[PDB]
DNA sequence: TGCGAAATTCCATGACA
DNA sequence: ATTGTCATGGAATTTCGCA
DNA sequence: TGCGAAATTCCATGACA
DNA sequence: ATTGTCATGGAATTTCGCA
């Protein structure tokens, strides 16, 4: 806009241009003498190009982009123009890291009863032991009771074989797993459907969602490690011992073992508890029902000072799963369709797909 | 004396030989004395090593104070005695020629034999795959004496397969024929 | 000690045994009727064995070990005995994770002058580009000015070639690097010695120690990524452009570019600063000397509520560098010989070696 | 007018042909007008492409406002003109047959020729490896006019190689002989 | 001085290893 | 014989433009 | 009640992915 | 069409043993 800059030269007032300054012409350029020195005021129609050029030198954020521009130019509200172009630079949007933390984690209620919900997962690959490389880990959600099965592969067929053995004891209402191939196959879906078992799946690339079983990997591997110190890593023969040891281990916050939570009485293992020896089984079971309902439940921790929570219609970007070397870590912006809970949302891609994702794998798109 | 409890006593015994199923010929039957809860393990032989291998699986879940059996060779061997001793399990034996000690247990044995006969009609080599179904039926069968199923007494909850037992309690004609055809 | 348990049975007082309880004999065992129920009091000489047996079931910590024992037994100060055996169980000491955080980071003074200290490092491997796979990155510590060299390998010979080119401009007092093979070879030591350059090495497996250059990888890879969006990853030809772009980028906390900090005036690049156009070079250089001494210096952040700091004589354990599957994450205990600063110590192994290590790669040995 | 500054003007020129050193035959000499700071680049030819390649290295560190040269073909080509234009560099040329414009620069040229002659005695093909040494000597040489070394004027600090210049300022007998032997 | 808008400064967050 | 760093973009704080 | 020692409970830290 | 968990071992807090 040279018309706007015209009035300015002949001393008239234009909004945004502080009136206490002298706006002169020199070398066919409008200039102002500002406290920092003399600056060129470009016409409106030149400004987007100037911002773009300064930004593109190193694809810099707000302040770094502004410092370049301000070396030569001045105009009203320069940062407003800077932020407009940052919000439109696709390269920066998909490459830059977020500086906002996810909102605070949920602590879902413990399942009410044993066999209400199993969490299942694979550990491995481990050093080969009798030809086996993996462990299927099945954790009852109420009790924390855990079954271990050695397998040769993290496959559906091995999952099915192991679970046919386990479910001889009882059938769970729900099986929760991640999106590993063993669990998402149609063969596994059929297996579950035959048995009246509902399959439940974590949002993708979010092991925390299966935290109950992921956390068990740690105790299992730690015990195996301890038992194998100074020996070849022959873990196959140790699995049954580790299963039994861990199922009879007290959790200090609970003051019960998973075995006790499942059966209500210790079996013939070392240091068996004897407090209900004089009760009948019916009384013992009645005590058990009460113990189960009164276990500690953790609460949601406080939000960190700069966290975000999703809102329907908000622009967000999904983390790229396995980004290649020198490729962006984020997908193109998408829109939040549904907030399932404060930590889980349904998004629509630019390519029209509905995806249920964890907020830990989203960033809110910067610069509105 | 103290009231009876799960894991006080496991009664064990072999059933078989059965038609070959995936290499297997016998079922080791384990019944918890107090609850009636039954565990079934397929084996290739009624041997000490088959018994130890099966019971290593069961005892990774729960260890009994006492195991009770008849005087089958698999159970009276010095190897099985040492296995039991390692785990602090007391072995108890019925006197020779009186192999039947607990009626509750013997009822389970005939329930198993009957359920197998019903299920194996036209598919005698398929029992390996059917063991889970049998076990679930047994353990969700109401006991008129105890007034609960073994599942309820072992876990203190109702089960998700309450109608796992569809046993008509006697063999039909075709079921008795298939059993007859198998021996012939 | 049956003698100790003898006096107790005949009603006499022994220290540690609360006098308000009835200590009877049954089944040849001394027993006490405690609020929780009847417990066996084993003789002193039996107690270490009992603790060991309970602990060894699952190699459990203090409370979990205690809960097992207390099922059967009672004696005075049981946890004191539990902790004694936890402190002696090697398997647990070398396998368990620390629960104490490192003390707060140091923020070393910025080097006084350009060329006082270079930090050097390799990025890569990257996608092959004209046969090149790595980038040698050289950062001047005072200015943040950064030179980039494409190489085929992260080797001494390539490091030497690149540095012969760079040091044509000037020779640094000090070169700081990590313990990568390129930098620790005798050939590199000779090269530096010929030139009067002092070599300085990070403590092992501690990239933070080279944080000045590690942090640069991020800006370099981010810019390359942005420029390569939607194109094959041909980064070789972009290195010189990225070098120039970043050296002329403002850091917002500084309000200067590395170029300005090095030369005191912008060269003929876009949006060059013009504030010293009317000064002579001598005046410009005088302004530069002052700008260099007044840059922001960050201070040490506060300690977290449960951090630790090393003390001469303290037992500590070094993190295992690349632990194998199902093998311990920690070395055997060793002793702190010298505290170089609160974040860096010299340790003596059990095998007599002196090692200079970061506290981030140590834990203090548990249970004294 | 405004005081002179580093990067106002780079004077460039070729020196050579020299004895072959690792395939290289020429040195492109770049001198910053204000500071006297010298950059040396080995090339295989005094060509536009060699000049552009060398100057792509230098201009990844600092871009001059003006480049000054004689009318050598490498510098007057349309390709070099377009290279300069892309980077906002103004090209300035001395008139033909008056190739010497700045005495400060010409002194540097003879310093280079003299330093090379001294260093290359008995090793004429070894100059490639010696370029860094030459450059360091030049840039740490006190200027009686300016009262500083080029290093001090470019960076505003003292240098870590203050005694890089050991030039005796005239050739000795053996140095003049080695130069004589090279042409013969 | 005192107000509302613009500019600048602060600084949690995450990422380089 | 040593040691973390710093781009980023909302929010908090300070300065500007005017009266 | 009130004191000192022992027991229990709290909870930051790190690690499973 | 869903969602973090929890062993660990010093420190903080509560209970015990005695008066
Ligand atoms: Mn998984
Ligand atoms: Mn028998
Ligand atoms: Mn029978
Ligand atoms: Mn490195
Ligand atoms: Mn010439
Ligand atoms: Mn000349
Ligand atoms: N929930
Ligand atoms: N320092
Ligand atoms: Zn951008
Ligand atoms: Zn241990």
């Amino acid at each position: 806009l040279d018309a706007e800059l015209d009035q300015l030269l002949q001393g008239h007032y234009i909004k945004g241009y502080p009136k206490q300054y002298t706006y002169f012409l020199e070398d066919g350029k409008v200039k102002v003498s500002r406290p920092e020195g003399v600056k060129i005021i470009p016409p409106q129609s030149d400004r987007q190009k100037i911002v773009l050029q300064a930004h593109n030198l190193a694809h810099t954020g707000r302040e770094a982009t502004l410092l370049k521009i301000a070396n030569l130019y001045w105009w009203p509200n320069m940062r407003k123009d800077v932020v407009k172009q940052l919000g439109r630079c696709q390269q920066c949007l998909i490459t830059n890291a977020s500086n906002k933390a996810s909102g605070p984690i949920l602590r879902p209620d413990r399942p009410q009863k044993p066999f209400d919900k199993f969490f299942i997962d694979y550990i491995g690959p481990l050093p080969p032991s009798q030809g086996y490389l993996y462990v299927l880990v099945v954790v009852d959600g109420m009790t924390g009771f855990t079954w271990l099965y050695p397998t040769k592969a993290p496959s559906t067929s091995a999952t099915v074989k192991s679970l046919n053995v386990l479910t001889s004891i009882a059938i769970p209402k729900v099986i929760h797993s991640d999106q590993g191939a063993a669990f998402t196959s149609s063969t596994f879906a059929e297996w579950a459907k035959e048995r009246g078992i509902h399959l439940e799946f974590s949002t993708p690339y979010h092991p925390q969602s299966s935290g109950k079983v992921e956390r068990k990997h740690s105790d299992i591997k730690r015990l195996l490690t301890k038992l194998l110190v100074g020996r070849p890593t022959k873990w196959y023969d140790l699995l049954p011992v580790v299963q039994l040891a861990l199922n009879n281990t007290y959790s200090p916050v609970l003051k019960y073992t998973p075995h006790q939570l499942l059966f209500g009485i210790d079996s013939n293992t070392p240091f068996a508890n004897q407090d209900t020896l004089d009760l009948t089984r019916e009384e013992e079971l009645s005590l058990l029902q009460e113990i189960r309902t009164s276990l500690y439940h953790p609460s949601t921790p406080p939000a960190s000072s700069r966290s975000w929570s999703p809102v329907v219609g908000q622009l967000v970007q999904e983390r790229v799963a396995r980004p290649a070397s020198l490729r962006p870590r984020w997908h193109k912006p998408s829109t939040v369709l549904k907030v399932l809970n404060p930590r889980t949302v349904v998004i629509l891609d630019h390519l029209g797909n509905n995806r249920t994702v964890s907020i830990d794998n989203l960033k809110p798109t910067s610069h509105q | 004396d103290r009231p009876q409890k799960p894991f006080d006593k496991f009664f064990i015994d072999y059933i078989g030989p059965l038609p070959p199923s995936q290499g297997y010929l016998y079922v080791l039957v384990v019944v918890d004395g107090m609850t009636g809860f039954t565990w079934l393990y397929p084996t290739k032989a009624p041997s000490t090593s088959a018994t130890v291998k099966s019971l290593n699986v069961l005892t990774s879940i729960a260890i009994p104070k006492v195991i009770h059996s008849d005087q089958g060779a698999a159970f009276t061997s010095s190897t099985f005695a040492e296995w039991a001793k390692e785990r602090g399990i007391h072995l108890e034996f019925s006197t020779p020629y009186h192999p039947q000690s607990s009626g509750k247990v013997e009822r389970k044995h005939s329930d198993i034999k009957r359920l197998l006969t019903k299920l194996l009609v036209g598919r005698p080599t398929k029992w390996y795959d059917l063991l889970p179904v049998v076990q679930l039926a047994l353990n969700n069968t109401y006991s008129p004496v105890l007034k609960y199923t073994p599942h309820q007494l072992l876990f203190g909850i109702d089960s998700n397969t309450p109608f796992a037992n569809q046993d008509t309690l006697d063999l039909t004609r075709e079921e008795e024929l298939s059993l007859l055809q198998e021996i012939r």
